[PDB]
């Protein structure tokens, strides 16, 4: 028998945390929790190109906290940093001006859970849009097996330049057009269209 | 041929269409190691798993020794052992069964050299694969002459 | 014997000693590690 | 926890120091050092008055005036905007 | 309501069928046969009804309704789909692997009964924990083939050397002429030819050239047999695998970089559609270990 | 970062590694909620 | 008569049988646990009215189990003879408020009596607080509305199974006696030709020692048991003989490390089974025990007896033997047969009754044992029945349960189906039970015993697939813990208007028929040839009067979930469950309707649901007004029924109450005065209807996705309320106490604006996401300041003090008008909790239009998130001029194979415009005659129950007949479709497109509750990773195939920031923010924390995990 | 004005690889972003813009222009 201790459950030991699904191994190591990242639900955008994804004012401005306070002070729309997180925590027209002006030509990783295959991060370009959902163009939709059911995607930001580079390069979404699996086209669903 | 033919009319029985490549570099990763008989001139001991190329090196060592090659076999063995019988142990480790080859890593007192890719996700550093490969990594970048003379 | 032979040969070659076996001092792990957080309510969380 | 230094109050921070910093360079340069010194710019523990007149050469007093003077130009309203909204 | 047309015919052909049963079971009654033989007598007769009510179906339904339009096109559904919305379901597995011997005979449009829904939940039921068991096994068969699959990345441009692998270009050749295979493509499509080939002796596909269309087509027509194709499995590379055996790479349609990481990709494909497969046998048939 | 050799750790070994011993199982006082000495936390 | 609204029914069969109280599940097996008024006036009905039921209550029941405790010198005793009840102290209202348990006081008079003193001294006793059920079957504890869910069990007994060992080539047969309570025991037959005994399964034995071990002696054995070979071999290849040997042999087997003892052997085995505590089998375990082995009234209540063991024995050998017919030991003759474990006869439901009962059973187990330890250690004379008794278990326990137990489950009150369809589920995990872990194939599979025992369409659609399933509509619980179903008595091929209860094992025996079947003029049938269904889930026919049992209505399969759907027969079983599944979570709206198009039965659902608030006593209303309503009945008693308004659910949502009554209005006992939430006249209403077009619409309706006017937004059509609660708490810390006060530290003046004299927001103001709710500061902290912070303080002359604050704030990403605020202050005669001082909790109530993002669905399993709100001059509108207020994707139909939804589609157009048929002499004409829905008005509802709906005759037949509605002129061609210009561009879509009304729900899938997003915020403290959720700003996790994907595309630098600098590196996120705050360059990750942290626990396992270079050490 | 502006194939064959392009982008990204953050040092060593900017700009934008102008030259070491 384990050291049971209270009695409801057996005691966690030095080997059991470096073991099993919840062990540091496949649970802290390989799998991590991220910053700079977000989690919506997903509607369809059939006016988006193939390389665009809509974000949520909200979301976007969260997303983009540090981004928008340097773009505030080198603006002298705020006066100094403390200033300009005022501004942005209060949420005023110029903070979402700043936004839409400082999105752009950035790429965001849009990822579904399930992420079978390599096409199931794809990066594409943010566009400021009301609501709280994600738009997302509907012919990439296949490739990540999203219906509109209900669905919820998960957006992560490339920070360094050579994270961006290989978002703008290789994780785009209108250079992924056919399928690794065997080489035929997973860009072009069928539903509607 | 057996393995890719029976995978293949496995998956076509549904309709879904792999491509031939992808099976057939698993199959080789299990076909890699070699059972050794016979060990009688390469001194160690018979009857166990081996990988290829180490089997040759000693093959190559001993014949040049002087000594007659110690004979070996094929052996094809499931993916799971061939992950778990991987000299890094930091990357068996973090497979599914951590507790057998963490005490029999500290055991052989080996070292894991940092080739591979699920070791070098642990410790954080640049996976050797794409953009993280030394000889893209080591380019220097500088303008032309002709460039500065216009400006 | 082939088994006695690998883990006996794998103790000879490692110039670490058998004794290791039976363990004389048992580290502790850092306090930080499995910490004794301070809870509202008066309460404590602790890690077994 | 708690004990994780929160990014936003580390930047801020250096912000302030860098600021702080600059203003104090906008005085004169013995009024910033006394003034530092009175309260620890460049080390963790501030010097009283007496402590500061032994480095400088001066006296407990003189050091006390020319804090006093210090204190109040930085208050002036021309080196006060920019450290207001650091509180 | 209009859209789906029961056909007419149905009833006629169904009481027929039924007429032709309760004979059989009246047969039955006096005990002239036994009564796993009327089960597999009475399996067949509504197996041949149902595959003849839905060809029946198929002729009646014209080109241009909606449900034609969005199934032949390829747009979404299946034939059987439409077979069991509007022609009768047919049989429908019964728990633990059985058959029943009184299929269902009434279309999604009429509606099932009470009983007929009842036994129909007993597959739909079945399905879901199917699909959810295979789920979890399609998923930890990728981790174990992605964990396998790891450390082979592409690290040298060419091989070393020569040696490839025999493989099928064209079979089943129909007397006096020349087929292509019928799976020419995920087996021999994308790979390198190790070596030229020479015919009527003249080289025809040059080495170190990807296979499409317009060469193997060509190929098949000066009829040669077979084709040494450079792969993987035969590479002698000194550090992992080599570019020009592997090919190129499916995703980008071009030889596969220098440092790609081909195992994750191909461990990844292998994996994806585990979650569709969902294949079982239909019945035991009473066998087990066959 | 070149390896990660592992192996038994001798009682030398484990010596080395200890800033100091561990005499008792107090971990903190129950008024001053502060580590004990010599104990569990201790300083 | 005036029950419910008038609804046309399109029904075509008379139902015998009434749906019965849709929560007597729950409400009878209470009341049977307490034994109360209600309970015996039950049990005396059905004794004069001749029918079965237990006499004996169940507390009664336990406390009589425990017998009076015996020392070992057997002087005295206790005697729990009586238990009685007292009115709760505390109002269920009140318990609600103000964190109560709703409990009553339970007494008991406990004798004391020893033969010693020759003296009888009695005294009451109380045990502590009983957590009581309301009338609407929910526990209130602690505030929160718990309901305890029935559990699935194995009912004890024997179970007997057959199998095939390939190795062996035959078959194998096993038998297990499972008891209730004890410790359990199997028997092998023919393993390896032998059979066995699993005596808890401790070693290998024979049965030869097991039966020589008894007092039935060899001859006797052989000479009943001389008629099969198998087991004469097993008794002569058995060396050993005597008792005694074969008892200290067995002895020695069980318990090796000491020598045999013949006395201590057979107490050991007498403790083990036949002593009456450790092996006590339930009454439902005897009552199928005997049926089971036949044996003709065995004791009613005890163990197992040597000769059911021999039975057993006898029993296994027959079934092994092969003969399939065989006289059984002291009883009539049975059939031998194998019998499955998935059979609902051998499925047993555990009711709420039965599973406190248990908890208090254990209660007083260990009460007894403390008890007797007292006696132990307790002097004569100075022992009394106040002093001895602990209450301490028994309350601890059955607090134990209410709280941290998988069956006290949290109740859903999203609307009053998901409470009834909560209250009514089988949930068959649990303890000592069927667990996640031990499913399998079978058990999540249907059998043919769950009709009308169980509902196959609905359950989970989780992993755990059809391990919970809810009650059938007719289902009632057998006394026992079986379920039953009504059936219609049939006698010489005529059908009776009597019905009679069958559970699962009682209905094999006979041949039951369907009700669909149709019946003559004359109570005989019409068609000899009639479909029926028999032993093993046959569905064979027999013709003519062979039947006995019919069903006596055609829903009896189907829960009252699924049975809402309309036109369920057209939908797949796949698209029903999903459908049943989704109606559970349909939210209130501020305006309900009811169905156009529905089942009958939504009515019974919401009147049996406790939401709505009906009528005790048939009098005349006097005061009607929105906070309460009066009545006064003839007798002369007045009555006022408080109306809750704007109350938080458990899930947050609005539960306001409507009133329908007038001021002069006659009332009738149980009519309905005032609807609740989700609920219109008394009918059920979890949403709107929707006019509704199939055609796909520039891509916004692409892949399930749904488009819909701004109507909706503009009318308020599809909007709900949504109150949320949250508090905080001034407690006493070790510094000083924390002081709720407008004085907040370090804020400005205009941040604590709208806030009251004592720091709390007023009611009625709007807040945003950082507005202050009730300003809070800290006591104090050893503040050293820092140097700047001196130089700033000292430029500013500004005080830093040493309180510090701790206000509340509203959560990021939040707005609402507050509308209530609650405080209770320690020094106040209110009562808190250790420490708190005060507490104070305010109500934050916004109203959510329907937006893009937002989850919504309709009854078939057809769901989808809005994806635009075009205005309502751009949808494509009808010839009249009526824009179509959604547009769902044709798409969806043919593939998901649930034609339902288009046939509510057409006959909630055909609802909305009435009818007129009259003299058409046509076959649905006659039909719908007879029945008496010929003439309706435009607008009223119709119902078509689950499975007697609207044949497609009569709904083509009525579109041919719709009322014009205006110019003369119908809108909907005969095959059910229109004209629609197309709003933006103008001219005509080219062909006709179906149309019509659609019940469409809300769901709450809302975007706003998903919505989330981090720069940075907390971390985690073992592992320096950012922690998860939305409440604590958590960021996405980051899984072992999102690292795989971005391998395979090659990208090791993003993998290198998304592993080291975006979390898991404490020097490492500082510095990033810095640099980009700053405009600099990303500097270079370091080395992560999780690793660090794993080389430092694998140091603590002697293992020296040592980092070296190349060259020697290396440099980290 | 978007991210798919400069097109691939033309940076893809100047510099023969994808990954390469990928680092060596992100290499000269790296140097016009410290340049443009000098705020006055003035370090000789440092170039900034070749091509023409906009007031607001991504580094990496200007980057893979400059690699498209083909202005740009690499030399592994
Ligand atoms: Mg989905
Ligand atoms: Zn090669």
């Amino acid at each position: 028998r384990p050291v049971t201790g209270p009695g409801n459950r057996p005691l966690k030991s030095l080997s059991d945390m470096l073991k099993g699904k919840q062990g540091r191994f496949r649970q802290n190591l390989l799998g991590k929790r991220v910053d700079y990242s977000a989690r919506s639900v997903i509607v369809v955008g059939p006016q988006l190109k193939l390389h665009q994804c809509g974000l949520p004012k909200a979301m976007a401005l969260e997303l983009f906290k540090p981004f928008v306070m340097k773009r505030l002070v080198d603006l002298n729309h705020a006066q100094n940093i403390k200033s300009a997180k005022r501004m942005v925590e209060r949420g005023r027209t110029v903070v979402y001006d700043v936004l839409e002006e400082v999105i752009a030509e950035h790429p965001v990783l849009l990822n579904r859970a399930p992420t079978l295959h390599r096409l199931g991060i794809q990066a594409f370009e943010p566009q400021l849009v009301e609501g709280k959902a994600i738009q997302i163009h509907p012919l990439v939709c296949t490739a990540f097996n999203a219906d509109f059911d209900g669905d919820q995607m998960a957006v992560h930001l490339p920070l360094s330049a050579e994270a961006q580079a290989e978002a703008r390069i290789l994780m785009l979404s209108s250079n992924n057009i056919l399928k690794p699996a065997d080489g035929r086209p997973v860009t072009m669903p069928t539903q509607d269209m | 041929v057996h393995l890719v033919g029976e995978v293949q009319k496995v998956y076509n029985s549904q309709g879904v269409s792999i491509h031939d490549k992808h099976i057939e570099i698993i199959i080789r990763q299990m076909l890699r190691r070699v059972t050794i008989i016979e060990s009688g001139d390469a001194e160690l001991l018979p009857g166990e798993l081996v990988e290829r190329t180490k089997f040759e090196t000693e093959n190559r060592r001993v014949v040049q020794e002087g000594g007659h090659p110690a004979s070996g076999r094929p052996q094809l063995m499931g993916i799971t052992k061939a992950s778990l019988a991987t000299e890094s142990w930091l990357s068996a480790a973090s497979f599914q069964e951590t507790t057998r080859v963490l005490t029999d890593a500290a055991i052989n007192a080996k070292s894991d050299s940092l080739i591979g890719l699920k070791e070098n996700v642990i410790i954080g550093k640049l996976i050797p694969a794409g953009t993280g490969l030394s000889r893209y990594r080591n380019i220097r970048v500088e303008p032309t002459e002709e460039a500065k003379a216009a400006m | 014997a082939l088994k006695r032979l690998k883990v006996v040969s794998a103790f000879l070659q490692t110039s670490n000693s058998p004794k290791g076996m039976v363990l004389d001092c048992v580290p502790v792990i850092p306090p930080d590690l499995r910490p004794m957080v301070q809870l509202d309510g008066g309460r404590f969380a602790t890690s077994d | 926890d708690s004990e994780a230094v929160v990014p936003a109050d580390a930047v801020s921070f250096t912000l302030l120091q860098e600021q702080l910093h600059s203003v104090l360079d906008t005085l004169s340069e013995r009024e910033a050092g006394v003034v530092s010194m009175r309260f620890g710019l460049t080390d963790g523990q501030p010097k009283t008055l007496d402590e500061i007149g032994k480095v400088y050469g001066v006296t407990r007093e003189r050091i006390r005036q020319i804090e006093s003077k210090t204190m109040s130009k930085l208050r002036h309203p021309s080196r006060s905007q920019v450290l207001r909204d650091y509180l | 309501i209009s859209d789906i047309v029961v056909p007419d015919a149905k009833k006629e052909i169904v009481k027929g069928y039924e007429g032709q049963d309760e004979k059989v079971q009246k047969q039955y009654e006096r005990g002239l046969i036994t009564k796993e033989e009327r089960t597999q007598e009475l399996i067949a007769i509504w197996t041949k009804a149902t595959n003849e009510v839905a060809e029946a179906m198929n002729d009646n339904f014209p080109k241009t309704n909606p449900v034609s339009m969005m199934v032949n096109s390829g747009a979404r559904g299946n034939m059987m789909q439409m077979r069991q919305i509007a022609g009768m379901r047919g049989l429908v597995s019964n728990a633990k692997n059985e058959t029943i011997p009184r299929p269902i005979k009434a279309s999604f449009r009429e509606g099932l009964s009470v009983l007929e829904y009842f036994i129909s939940t007993h597959g739909a039921r079945k399905g879901l924990a199917d699909t959810a068991l295979r789920t979890a096994d399609s998923g930890y068969l990728t981790r174990r083939l992605v964990d396998v699959s790891q450390d082979v990345i592409i690290r040298e441009e060419d091989c070393g050397t020569e040696r490839g692998l025999k493989l099928p270009i064209a079979t089943r050749d129909a007397d006096g002429t020349l087929r292509k295979a019928e799976d020419v493509e995920t087996s021999v499509y994308a790979r390198m030819l190790a070596e030229d080939v020479v015919i009527d002796g003249k080289v025809i596909a040059p080495a170190n050239v990807d296979l499409g269309d317009v060469l193997i087509d060509a190929l098949v027509a000066h009829g040669v047999e077979e084709v040494k194709t450079r792969s993987i499995l035969t590479c002698e590379s000194q550090v992992g695998t080599c570019a020009m055996c592997y090919g190129r790479s499916l995703a980008t349609g071009k030889l596969v970089d220098i440092g790609e990481a081909v195992g994750i990709i191909a461990a990844q494909s292998i994996g994806e559609p585990g979650t569709q497969l969902t294949m079982r046998t239909f019945h035991t048939g009473g066998v087990a270990g066959d | 970062f070149d390896e990660l050799r592992i192996g038994l750790a001798t009682a030398d070994d484990i010596r080395q590694w200890s800033h100091g011993e561990v005499k008792k199982p107090e971990t903190i006082n129950y008024r001053t909620l502060k580590p004990e000495k010599d104990g569990l936390f201790c300083e | 008569a005036s029950t419910a609204p008038l609804r046309i029914s399109f029904a075509k069969i008379k139902e015998p049988l009434e749906v019965p109280n849709l929560l007597a599940l729950q409400t009878e097996s209470f009341d049977w646990l307490l034994g109360n008024d209600a309970w015996k006036a039950r049990v005396e009905s059905a004794l004069e009215s001749g029918q079965d039921v237990p006499t004996k209550s169940g507390l009664e029941e336990i406390f009589e189990e425990i017998s009076p405790i015996e020392d070992f010198s057997g002087s005295m005793s206790l005697t729990f003879r009586d238990h009685r009840f007292e009115p709760p102290k505390n109002s269920i209202d009140e318990c609600k408020d103000r964190d109560f348990t709703y409990a009553a006081p339970l007494f008991v008079t406990a004798e004391f009596t020893n033969n010693e003193t020759g003296e009888i001294k009695s005294q009451t006793v109380f045990m502590g607080d009983f957590p009581l059920m309301t009338n609407k079957g929910t526990f209130v504890i602690n505030g929160t509305e718990r309901v305890v869910v029935s559990q699935l069990v194995r009912s004890p007994g024997v179970y007997f199974d057959s199998s095939i060992d390939k190795t062996s080539d035959k078959d194998i047969f096993s038998a297990k006696i499972i008891p209730s309570r004890g410790a359990w025991l199997e028997m092998e037959i023919d393993k390896r030709d032998m059979v066995g005994v699993r005596i808890d399964r401790k070693r290998k034995q024979s049965v030869t020692v097991l039966l020589k071990a008894l007092g039935w002696t060899t001859e006797q054995i052989l000479e009943e048991f001389g008629e099969y070979e198998s087991m004469r071999a097993t008794l002569e290849k058995d060396h050993t003989q005597g008792q005694d040997d074969a008892l200290l042999d067995i002895y020695r087997k069980l318990r090796p490390g000491e020598p045999p003892t013949r006395e201590a052997a057979q107490t050991l085995l007498e403790n083990l089974y036949f002593n009456p505590k450790r092996y006590d089998l339930a009454k439902v375990g005897r009552y199928k025990v005997n049926k089971k082995l036949g044996a003709d009234e065995p004791l009613d209540a005890g163990v197992l007896t040597t000769d059911d063991v021999i039975a057993t024995i006898k029993y296994l050998v027959k079934l092994h033997a092969g003969e399939t017919e065989t006289v059984g030991e002291s009883g009539r003759e049975i059939v031998v047969e194998t019998d499955d474990i998935d059979h609902f006869g051998n499925r047993r439901i555990r009711n709420v009754g039965e599973l406190i009962q248990n908890q208090v059973r254990t209660g007083l187990a260990r009460m007894e044992r403390v008890v007797r330890e007292r006696m132990t250690t307790q002097d004569v004379e100075a022992i009394t029945p106040q002093t001895l008794i602990n209450i301490r278990p028994v309350v601890a326990s059955i607090k134990e349960f209410f709280g941290t137990s998988q069956l006290s489950q949290f109740m859903d009150q999203n609307n009053p189906l998901s409470g009834l369809t909560h209250k009514r589920r089988l949930n068959a995990l649990g303890p000592g039970g069927l667990s996640r872990e031990r499913a399998g194939f079978e058990v999540r599979d249907v059998h043919p015993s769950h009709y009308g025992r169980m509902c196959p369409i609905e359950t989970p659609e989780g992993p755990n697939i059809g391990l919970i399933g809810s009650l059938a509509s007719y289902g009632r619980i057998n006394p026992f813990g079986f379920i039953e179903t009504p059936y219609r008595k049939v006698v010489e091929g005529q059908v009776t208007d009597d019905v009679d209860y069958l559970t699962a094992d009682e209905e094999d025996r006979f041949v039951i028929a369907q009700a669909n079947a149709a019946l003559g003029d004359d109570m005989r049938f019409a068609e000899a040839r009639v479909l029926v269904r028999r032993r093993g889930g046959e569905v064979d026919y027999v013709p003519g009067d062979d039947v006995d049992y019919m069903d006596v209505s055609p829903r009896q399969m189907v829960s009252v979930a699924t049975a809402m759907i309309p036109f369920l027969e057209h939908d797949d079983a796949n698209r029903a469950l999903m459908g049943a599944n989704m109606m559970r979570q349909a939210v209130p709206l501020i305006k309900s309707e009811s169905p156009l198009v529905g089942t009958g039965m939504e009515y019974r659902s919401a009147a049996d649901a406790g939401d709505v608030v009906k009528a005790e006593k048939a009098g005349v209303v006097q005061e009607v007004s929105a906070d309460y309503i009066t009545t006064t009945n003839d007798d002369g008693t007045y009555i006022t029924y408080r109306l809750a308004k704007f109350s938080r659910s458990n899930q947050g949502t609005s539960v306001n109450q409507k009133v329908i009554v007038a001021e002069g209005d006659r009332i009738i006992e149980g009519q309905v005065l005032a609807d609740g939430p989700a609920t219109e006249n008394g009918e059920m209403a979890l949403g709107k209807n929707l006019l509704v077009a199939f055609m796909p619409w520039e891509g916004h309706n692409y892949e399930d996705a749904i488009i819909l006017s701004q109507r909706l937004v503009q009318d308020d059509v599809l909007s709900s309320i949504h109150i949320e609660e949250h508090e905080v708490d001034a407690r006493d810390t070790k510094l000083g106490p924390e002081e709720i006060t407008r004085d907040i530290p370090n804020v400005s003046e205009e941040v604590l604006a709208d806030l009251d004299e004592r720091g709390i927001i007023r009611i009625g103001a709007e807040v945003v996401a950082g507005d202050i709710l009730v300003g809070k500061v800290t006591p104090k902290g050893e503040t050293e300041l820092t140097p700047e912070e001196r130089l700033l303080r000292a430029i500013f002359g500004e005080k830093a003090r040493e309180v510090r604050d701790t206000s509340l704030k509203v959560p990021h990403g939040e707005i609402g008008k507050v509308i209530g605020v609650r405080v209770f202050d320690r020094e106040e005669g209110d009562e808190l909790p250790p420490g708190v001082n005060q507490l104070v909790r305010v109500y934050v109530a916004q109203k959510r239009k329907i937006t893009d993002g937002d989850k919504l669905a309709g009854r078939h399993g057809n769901k989808g998130v809005i994806s635009k709100i075009n205005p309502i001059e751009d949808m494509p509108f009808l010839e009249d001029g009526t824009p179509v207020d959604i547009i769902l994707n044709p798409l969806a139909v043919p593939s998901r194979m649930n034609p339902g939804q288009v046939l509510e589609i057409h006959l909630g157009w055909l609802a909305s415009r009435g009818w007129d048929v009259s003299g058409l002499a046509e076959e649905w004409a006659q039909r719908l005659q007879v029945i008496g829905a010929d003439k309706v008005e435009p607008g009223t509802n119709v119902a078509t129950p689950v499975f007697d709906g609207a044949r497609e005759d009569e709904l083509a037949g009525l579109l041919q007949h719709t009322i014009p509605n205006r110019d003369g002129e119908r809108m909907v061609l005969p095959s059910g479709k229109a004209r629609l210009f197309d709003g933006r561009s103008g001219e005509p879509f080219p062909e006709p497109i179906s149309v019509g009304y659609m019940y469409i729900l809300k769901l709450h899938h809302l975007v706003d509750d998903k919505l989330h997003a981090r720069s940075t915020g907390p971390y985690s403290m073992i592992t320096q990773q950012p922690l998860g959720g939305k409440a604590q700003f958590g960021g996405q996790r980051f899984g072992e195939m999102e690292v795989w994907a971005l391998e395979a595309y090659g990208a090791a630098y993003a993998l290198q920031e998304l592993l080291t600098i975006k979390s898991d590196d404490v020097t490492g996120r500082v510095k990033v923010y810095e640099a980009i705050v700053k405009g600099e360059n990303i500097p270079e990750p370091g080395i992560p924390e999780s690793f660090k942290v794993l080389i430092k626990e694998m140091q603590s396992l002697c293992l020296n995990v040592e980092v070296l270079s190349s060259d020697g050490m290396s440099i980290e | 004005e978007g991210i798919i502006n400069p097109p691939i194939d033309e940076l893809l064959e100047a510099t023969d690889s994808k990954y390469s392009l990928v680092i060596y982008a992100a290499k000269r990204a790296r140097q016009i972003n410290a340049y443009y953050s000098q705020l006055g040092e003035g370090l000789l060593e440092y170039v900034g813009p070749l091509v023409d900017t906009h007031v607001h700009e991504k580094p990496l934008s200007i980057a893979l222009r400059e690699i498209n102008a083909g202005l740009l030259t690499s030399e592994a070491i």
